[PDB]
C-alpha cells in the first residue's frame, strides 16, 4: 500500500493513500457478484460472457461507489499499522480515477493530542458545609411568605422594606425641570431600578409628610452632566403600604403542595426538601469549582470535530430560547460559542484522561449511593428502579455520570480543596 | 415629554409607571388550574362556550371530534402501556426518572448543558423550593402535537 503522509493543517495530517488498479478491479468485480446474487443474475448467468468484461463495461457505473468504500476501508487499515491516533472528518480529497491506473487521493484528517495533565495542585476548590436550623427554615419560609405577601395600605410610620404612594418634584440644582415630577407615584424599596438613595427619604417619615431630599443621580442616568449629580426631590409622601405575612392556615401551607401541610409539618417537609436540593447543589458547587480550577490549571487545543459538535449543540440550545424559530441555530457563528465550547470539550478530555491514566471505572457502590440519595426524595421509588432495569441506556448513563463524579473526586485528591461550616443561604444565592 | 434637553425624556426618572393600565382585574388573580386557559373549559368539556358566540359544532372536526369528548382521557392505561398516565407530575424530568438525557454513552463532553450560569438560567435557586409533590408543572397533551404525532 503506497502512502505519502504530510502534516498540513496542524493536527490535520494528509495521508495520501494510493489504491492499486488491481485492488479496485478486484473490489468492483467482487461488488458485481454481490449485486448478481441479490438480483439472482448469478443464477441467470449463462457463463458465456467472461467476468473481466462485465467488470470494466457494466461495472463502470459501480467504480465510483467502490472507490469511496475502499477509501474508508484503507483509512481504518492505515491508521492501525501506522499507529496514528485519528480525529475529525477525514477530508478524502479524491484524485483523478484513471480507468486502469492507480487511484491516488489525499486523506486530510486531524489527530487527538493526548492530554498533558499538569499539576492538579494548581486547582483550588471550596467545600462549604451548609448547616440548616429551625431559624433558617422559618427565616426562608418567611422570605417565601414575603414573596407571596398580600400588600395593603397602612397609615403612620414608614419602614425600609415597604412600598408607598408619593408625589415628588423632580429638581436639579433646586431647579424643577419639565416632565420632572410624578404624582400619586407608587415607589417600592430594595429594587435598584430607580435612582440610588431616592427611596431613602420615604423610608424614615410618616404617611402625612412632605419633604425635599438630597439624593445623587445614578452614573447609569442618560445625561453625563447629571449622572451622579446631587439633585432635589420634594417627596410628598401621602400614603404607606405594608406587606401582610399571609395566613399560616394548613390549607394555605399545602396550597403550594406541602403534602405534610401542618406548621411544624411545613418546617419539616420544606427542610428535608431543602437538604435534597442542597445535596445536588453542594455536589454541583464542589464539582463546578473543581472543573473551573481544572481548566484554569490545564490548556489543550482540541481538533475542530469535537469543538464544532459542541458549537452545533450550543447553537440549537441558544436558538431554542432565542425565539425558537426555524433552524436559526445553523447560522450562529463558531466564534459565538468557540471559547466556552472548546472549554467544555477541554474538560471532557481532562476527565477522559483521568479515566484512562488512573484506570478509573464507574464504581457500583457510587451508582448505589447516587441512585439511593437521588431517590431518597421518594418513599418508594419503584418507578426509578424499574426504569433502570427496563432501560439500560439510562442505567449505564447512571454509571457514566457516577464515572465523571469519581473522576472529579480523583482530581480533588490532588487539588487545594478547603472546607468550612457556612450559613444556610450560602448556596441559596437567589432570594429575589 | 420627548425632546433633546434631558427632562427625563431620554430616561424616565420614575421607573414604576403603572398608569392604571389594567387596574387589578385579571393581572392580580391566579386562574389556579387554567379554568379559561390552555383549551377553554378547565375540568369539564361543556361545549356551550362557543354556542352563544356562533356555533356548538365543536369547532371544525380534529381527532376524536376535538377535545369535547365526555369521558375517556386515558387513551392508554387499559392493558399495560402508560400504567398511570402522566402520574401527577406529567413525567416532567425528575418525576419521570432522568437526570441527564443527551446522546453520548460513556462520554465526558457533558458538564455544561445544565450549569445554569451562562449556559441555562439561575444558580440552583435552592432557597427552599420544596413542595414538589408530583404537580403537572410541564407539558401534558396527546392526540396531535408538533408535526402531527401522538
Amino acid at each position: 500500500m503506497q502512502v505519502s503522509v504530510e502534516t498540513t493543517q496542524g493536527l490535520g495530517r494528509r495521508v495520501t493513500i494510493t489504491i492499486a488498479a488491481d485492488s479496485i478491479e478486484t473490489a468492483v468485480k467482487s461488488e458485481l457478484v454481490n449485486v448478481a446474487k441479490k438480483v439472482r443474475i448469478d443464477g441467470f448467468r449463462k457463463g458465456k460472457v467472461p467476468m473481466n468484461i462485465v467488470a470494466q463495461r457494466y461495472g463502470a457505473s459501480v467504480r465510483q461507489d467502490v472507490l469511496g468504500d475502499l477509501m474508508s476501508r484503507n483509512f481504518i487499515d492505515a491508521i492501525i499499522k501506522e499507529k496514528i491516533n485519528p480525529a475529525g472528518a477525514p477530508t478524502y480529497v479524491p484524485g483523478e480515477y484513471k480507468l486502469g491506473e492507480d487511484f491516488t487521493y489525499s486523506v486530510e484528517f486531524e489527530v487527538y493530542p493526548e492530554v498533558e495533565l499538569q499539576g492538579l495542585e494548581a486547582i483550588e476548590v471550596e467545600k462549604p458545609i451548609v448547616e440548616v436550623t429551625d431559624a433558617d427554615v422559618d427565616g426562608m419560609l418567611d422570605t417565601l411568605r414575603k414573596q407571596q405577601a398580600t400588600w395593603k395600605e397602612k397609615d403612620g410610620a414608614v419602614e425600609a422594606e415597604d412600598r408607598v404612594t408619593i408625589d415628588f418634584t423632580g429638581s436639579v440644582d433646586g431647579e424643577e425641570f419639565e416632565g420632572g415630577k410624578a404624582s400619586d407615584f407608587v415607589l417600592a424599596m430594595g429594587q435598584g431600578r430607580m435612582i440610588p438613595g431616592f427611596e431613602d427619604g420615604i423610608k424614615g417619615h410618616k404617611a402625612g409628610e412632605e419633604f425635599t431630599i438630597d439624593v445623587t443621580f445614578p452614573e447609569e442616568y442618560h445625561a453625563e452632566n447629571l449622572k451622579g449629580k446631587a439633585a432635589k426631590f420634594a417627596i410628598n409622601l401621602k400614603k404607606v403600604e405594608e406587606r401582610e405575612l399571609p395566613e399560616l392556615t394548613a390549607e394555605f401551607i399545602k396550597r403550594f403542595g406541602v403534602e405534610d401541610g401542618s406548621v411544624e409539618g411545613l418546617r419539616a417537609e420544606v427542610r428535608k426538601n431543602m437538604e435534597r436540593e442542597l445535596k445536588s447543589a453542594i455536589r454541583n458547587r464542589v464539582k463546578s469549582q473543581a472543573i473551573e480550577g481544572l481548566v484554569k490549571a490545564n490548556d489543550i487545543d482540541v481538533p475542530a470535530a469535537l469543538i464544532d459538535s459542541e458549537i452545533d449543540v450550543l447553537r440549537r440550545q441558544a436558538a431554542q430560547r432565542f425565539g425558537g424559530n426555524e433552524k436559526q441555530a445553523l447560522e450562529l457563528p463558531r466564534e459565538l460559542f468557540e471559547e466556552q465550547a472548546k472549554r467544555r470539550v477541554v474538560v471532557g478530555l481532562l476527565l477522559g484522561e483521568v479515566i484512562r491514566t488512573n484506570e478509573l471505572k464507574a464504581d457500583e457502590e457510587r451508582v448505589k449511593g447516587l441512585i439511593e440519595e437521588m431517590a431518597s426524595a421518594y418513599e418508594d421509588p419503584k418507578e426509578v428502579i424499574e426504569f433502570y432495569s427496563k432501560n439500560k441506556e439510562l442505567m449505564d448513563n447512571m454509571r457514566n455520570v457516577a464515572l465523571e463524579e469519581q473522576a472529579v473526586e480523583a482530581v480533588l485528591a490532588k487539588a487545594k480543596v478547603t472546607e468550612k461550616e457556612t450559613t444556610f443561604n450560602e448556596l441559596m444565592n437567589q432570594q429575589a | 415629554m420627548k425632546q433633546s434637553t434631558i427632562a427625563l425624556a431620554l430616561l424616565p426618572l420614575l421607573f414604576t409607571p403603572v398608569t392604571k393600565a389594567r387596574t387589578p382585574e385579571m393581572p392580580v388573580l391566579e386562574n389556579r388550574a387554567a379554568q379559561g386557559d390552555i383549551t377553554a373549559p378547565g375540568g369539564a368539556r361543556r361545549l356551550t362556550g362557543d354556542q352563544t358566540a356562533a356555533l356548538r359544532d365543536s369547532l371544525s372536526d380534529k381527532p376524536a371530534k376535538n377535545i369535547i369528548l365526555l369521558i375517556g382521557d386515558g387513551m392508554g392505561d387499559s392493558e399495560i402501556t402508560a400504567a398511570r398516565n402522566y402520574a401527577e407530575g406529567a413525567g416532567g424530568f425528575f418525576k419521570g426518572i432522568d437526570a441527564l438525557p443527551l446522546t453520548g454513552q460513556y462520554t465526558h463532553y457533558a458538564l455544561n448543558k445544565k450549569t445554569g450560569k451562562p449556559d441555562y438560567v439561575t444558580d440552583s435557586a435552592a432557597s427552599a423550593t420544596a413542595w414538589s409533590t408530583g404537580v403537572k408543572t410541564y407539558n401534558g397533551a396527546l392526540g396531535v402535537d408538533i408535526h402531527e404525532k401522538d
